């Protein structure tokens, strides 16, 4: 939920 | 020991009998030596890199 | 942020601090089988610290490059706390039976490792994984700490090395783990996050300080 | 003491002849000489090897290969222009303080705490270098030997005495006698019908190899003498001592001609060499580092500053196109 | 490159592959100096191992291998050539304790230790310290007071502090007295574990100097 | 100093065949070791070569893929395998020891030669195929090559051999201007760039054969075509 990308 | 005193004594009577220049004359020749051969000390005078065989022969 | 400038201050001297001991023992010395291990400490420092040092900017690369060489550089710090234990507790074993060679076996299987678990938290998106680095992240905690006081009750049953070891382990402990234990942490208030990468970006500055410098004299 | 009340006053008639002889000094003739400029040398190449201190290193007549010794028990051959390894040789014996490579090329020399110069052959038809001969009946350490030709070789041994032996058969011809002191080095005159020592009582002695005579001895340093080297004519030598110093002699006018000392400089010297034209002259100390003098005013024109440890060789080929050092952090440098 | 050059490259490289084995082969071994007086002992605690300028000695114990060597035959200037051994393991100093009335001679012994133990290059080796003929020296003391010997000695005339007071007395000649250590141990001829006791005293050394190639 | 080789024989075309090549007298594994072969009346061919350790391995083109080389240093013997044998590998093949360092003489003892039955590159021109001479005068041979073998360091690598009727080639000079250790001082070579000249004085009955001139300068070795002297 943390555009942890 | 006896023997050993005698020995010296004649060691240091062949020391003596030679021949002797002056000191001036002695130190007139190592200056002509180093003037006369001079050119060819390439740790004299830098030796150029075309023919220097340590940098590029 | 107030003065993300902090880390900004901070990576300065760090990115400057391991470049100089790239180069010193990575031209000289370099034959102890320590020195190995710091090489590789060194080495996968600058690249956390100066991706870091982009973020001034504030997006391929950025970011699973700084992610890949944090949990490499944690590896290779329990990795020398492990070697200097085995060395007193078996030294003859440590002197003329140990193979050559072994700490480079083991410096680039740390290197794998840590590129397969980048991956496959790419794998995860193009599930749950991230229980498996958690759980891979205290596992180094109790490595480090827990065979880094066997050596001093295999010694204390001087007084200027006991210190060294009481500061390391709490560097690596209050500045350290806390980056990583937070992250995966809440992806499943906040100032948490910039709090911390400061830390990080101050336990992997001071690395030479310790590992090489302080004994460099 | 029969006649050992002469033997002083012999040695006080000797003192005044050479002090009427004295008229004049070296400085007082070089004064006005052109000053040598700034002498500046680059390291050329750095070989690698030897993992443990290096104790001895001499050039080839070829000025190509020279060898080199070490406390790890090795003798290396290497090809100074591209840094190639030629021979290993593996000692009997790890103590090893000497070192000589053959005029011809075919055999080099080694010794040390043994007490025994062995001699090795580079030129077999079976691939290997092979001990030719050990030569014993020294009874103190060797700490220099020297080639005269393929079947002559002088050495110089702790027991205060050098002796010159035959190769073929392994025995002594003449042992020389006098020091008491131990002798620490040699130096064999250009034509090689003289040769020098210097031993730890701070004198040296001329001895030629014929007759095996001594014919004069210098004295005026103040400690051991531990380098030894000939100026290229032959009509002079300097020596290298432990209070940082080194003199120039004259074996015509029998006496001191020059002192190349500084007062910031207070280690011992390891080596001395001289140039090619007898110029310049090296000294290498325990300071880390390599000083250059101008022979003929006593001022120093350069440094050597590129090892990490006491030099302990210093060679320079017979073309005068380099100088190599050798030192204790186990490295070889070619300089110029 | 010809191909001629580059095969003098390949056999350079290929020897020289062969030097680094040889160089960790011998980082692994442990040398020991074997120093002492005239007659001391040196000549029989060889033989309780088990085993012309210099003689070197090889033994095993406990899949570790020594190397001792004795320069005893050798009468030439010590500071010519004893900066040869500096990087030693350790030293073996053997004193017979029997010296006392001899002659003068215990006195020659203490002025040998208290000059190698203080030396520039030995700075920070270690000293193991053999007190032989044990045995024998009781024979003496007992028809002969130590006063003979040490006249300041303020004591009795028995073993149990006699022993002691040479004990103290040579390991008091130490001046760096932290970076060394000295391990003194009495022998007896038939003592049957004075390796064991040499073992055990540079497995100590070994530890040290692992806790400084990690830089600890 | 010797070599010995045997396994030829007599074969069929398409068979396979081993020959070995076992050494006495030297340090066998300090050596790099070739293989050349000679046809029936006609010259000398280069075939392999194997490194000293082992590490590096050539072929010539016209036995590439069927010959693979190796030896054992333990046991000391030079071994070569060779596979779908052509009706022109009929030679006589030869095993030759070399060994490369700053003032070494490669190629300088052959082995004795064992006989097989069956059923871009440098080029060196030979002179006139045969020369007749008489005891006394002094002769000059002379040989031409495609490419010149002054190389930058100085070096111009240029071998002779003699072949004696009824034995195996020995060298004469190597690097053209060298003399191998063993033969009379009364050989002589000169020349330089691409054109060479091997001069002779005062022949004896001992100079009778054929000389043979290869380079040494590249992957490829190559030979001369080989004149003859009669008397």
């Amino acid at each position: 939920r943390f555009v942890r990308i | 020991s006896i023997a050993q005193a005698r020995k010296l004594v004649e060691q240091l009577k062949m020391e003596a009998n030679i021949d002797r220049i002056k000191v001036s004359k002695a130190a007139a020749d190592l200056m002509a030596y180093c003037e006369a051969h001079a050119k060819e000390d390439p740790l004299l005078t830098p030796v150029p890199a075309s023919e220097n065989p340590f940098r590029e022969k | 942020l107030s003065l993300t400038v902090l880390t900004c201050i901070v990576s300065l001297v760090g990115l400057t601090g391991n470049a100089v001991v790239l180069w010193l023992l990575g031209c000289r010395m370099r034959r102890n089988a320590f020195s190995i291990y710091i090489l590789n400490l060194a080495a996968a420092d600058f690249l956390f610290l100066s991706g870091r040092l982009i973020y001034s900017l504030l997006s391929k690369i950025l970011y699973p490059v700084m992610m890949f060489s944090y949990f490499a550089g944690l590896s290779f710090l329990s990795a020398v706390s492990t070697e200097r234990c085995l060395s007193v507790l078996w030294p003859i074993w440590y002197r003329c039976h140990r193979p050559t060679h072994l700490s480079a076996v083991v410096c680039v299987l740390l290197w794998a490792l840590s590129l397969l678990r980048s991956i496959l938290e790419w794998m995860l998106c193009g599930q749950t994984s991230d229980f498996i680095t958690v759980a891979w992240l205290i596992f180094l905690c109790v490595v480090l700490c827990g065979s880094s006081l066997v050596l001093l009750i295999r010694i204390l049953c001087l007084t200027r090395l006991y210190v060294t070891i009481l500061l390391t382990v709490l560097v690596f402990l209050l500045c350290g783990l806390p980056f990583g234990i937070q992250f995966f942490l809440f992806l499943w208030f906040c100032h948490v996050h910039l709090v911390s990468i400061f830390l990080s970006a101050l336990n992997s500055s001071a690395n030479p300080i310790i590992y090489f410098f302080v004994g460099s004299f | 003491d029969q006649l050992r009340q002469e033997a002083e006053q012999l040695k006080n008639q000797i003192r005044d002849a050479r002090k009427a002889c004295a008229d004049a000094t070296l400085s007082q003739i070089t004064n006005n000489i052109d000053p040598v400029g700034r002498i500046q040398m680059r390291t050329r190449r750095t070989l690698r090897g030897h993992l443990a201190k290096i104790y001895a290193m001499h050039w080839g007549t070829d000025s190509r290969l020279l060898v080199s010794a070490s406390q790890d028990g090795k003798l290396i051959i290497w090809d100074s222009y591209t840094t190639n390894k030629v021979h290993a040789i593996p000692l009997r014996s790890s103590w090893v303080m000497t070192c000589a490579y053959a005029p011809s090329g075919n055999y080099v020399a080694c010794g040390g705490l043994d007490n025994i110069c062995s001699i090795y052959n580079l030129k077999t038809r079976e691939g290997n270098v092979r001990v030719s001969r050990e030569l014993a009946g020294h009874t103190g350490y060797l700490s220099c030997c020297r080639f005269l030709d393929d079947n002559q070789i002088v050495t110089s041994s702790g027991d205060t005495t050098c002796a010159l032996w035959d190769i073929e058969t392994g025995q002594q011809t003449t042992t020389f006698t006098g020091h008491t002191g131990d002798v620490m080095s040699l130096s064999l005159a250009p034509d090689t019908r003289l040769f020098v020592s210097g031993a730890c009582d701070a004198s040296a002695k001329l001895w030629d190899v014929r007759e095996g005579m001594c014919r004069q001895t210098f004295t005026g340093h103040e400690s051991d003498i531990n380098a030894i080297c000939f100026f290229p004519n032959g009509n002079a030598f300097a020596t290298g001592s432990d209070d940082a110093t080194c003199r120039l002699f004259d074996l015509r006018a029998d006496q001191e001609l020059m002192t190349y000392s500084h007062d910031n400089i207070i280690c011992g010297i390891t080596s001395v060499s001289f140039s090619k034209s007898g110029r310049l002259l090296l000294a290498g100390y325990d300071d880390f580092n390599c000083n250059v003098w101008d022979a003929l005013k006593a001022d120093r024109a350069g440094v050597l500053a590129g090892h990490d440890n006491r030099v302990s060789c210093l060679g320079v080929t017979d073309d005068g196109m380099a100088v190599a050092t050798g030192s204790w952090d186990s490295f070889l440098k070619i300089w110029n | 490159l010809s191909a001629e050059d580059k095969a003098a490259v390949e056999r350079s490289k290929m020897i020289d592959r062969n030097l680094r084995e040889d160089g960790e082969k011998a980082a692994r071994e442990v040398k020991l100096l074997l120093l002492g007086a005239g007659e001391s002992g040196k000549s029989t605690i060889v033989k309780q191992m088990k085993i012309t300028g210099i003689v070197e000695t090889h033994f095993t114990f406990k899949d570790l291998h020594f190397k001792m060597f004795d320069v005893g035959g050798q009468r030439s200037e010590r500071k010519k050539w004893i900066h040869c051994f500096e990087g030693v393991t350790a030293i073996i100093f053997c004193v017979a304790l029997s010296d006392y009335d001899l002659v003068n001679r215990m006195h020659e012994s203490m002025k040998l230790f208290d000059s190698i133990c203080n030396n520039k290059w030995f700075t920070d080796t270690s000293i193991i310290l053999f007190l032989n003929k044990k045995d024998l020296f009781e024979e003496k003391i007992k028809k002969s007071p130590l006063t003979i010997c040490y006249p300041e000695y303020a004591g009795s005339n028995t073993y149990e502090e006699a022993a002691a007071y040479i004990q103290c007395q040579f390991e008091d000649l130490n001046k760096r007295k932290d970076t060394k250590e000295i391990y003194t141990h009495f022998t007896c001829a038939t003592d049957t574990k004075n390796v064991q006791f040499v073992f055990d005293a540079v497995t100590d050394v070994i530890i040290k100097n692992n806790l400084k190639d990690c830089g600890l | 100093v010797q070599l010995v080789e045997s396994g030829g024989g007599l074969v069929q075309p398409g068979g396979s065949r081993k020959l070995s090549c076992s050494a006495s007298g030297f340090a066998f594994s300090s050596f790099g070791m070739h293989w050349v072969r000679q046809a029936p009346e006609k010259g000398l061919e280069w075939v392999a070569y194997i490194s000293s350790g082992s590490g590096t391995i050539y072929y010539a083109d016209t036995v590439k893929g069927r010959f693979t080389i190796s030896r054992d240093d333990p046991k000391n013997t030079l071994f070569l395998q060779m596979t779908s044998l052509r009706s022109e590998d009929t030679a006589m093949y030869y095993c030759v020891r070399s060994i490369y360092y700053y003032g070494s003489s490669p190629f300088d003892f052959w082995g004795q030669g064992t006989t097989l039955t069956v059923s871009a590159d440098i080029v060196m021109t030979q002179a006139t195929s045969s020369v007749p001479v008489t005891p006394g005068e002094s002769v000059s041979i002379s040989c031409r090559s495609s490419k010149s073998l002054l190389h930058s360091n100085g070096n111009t690598y240029l071998y002779w051999f003699l072949q004696r009727p009824g034995q195996s080639p020995q060298l004469l000079i190597y690097r053209m201007s060298n003399l191998a250790s063993g033969v009379p001082d009364r050989f002589s070579g000169s020349g330089s760039g691409t054109a060479f000249t091997l001069t002779i004085s005062r022949l004896e009955a001992e100079d009778v054969g054929v000389y043979y001139c290869m380079q040494h300068l590249e992957y490829p070795l190559t030979f001369g075509a080989g004149t003859k002297l009669e008397l």
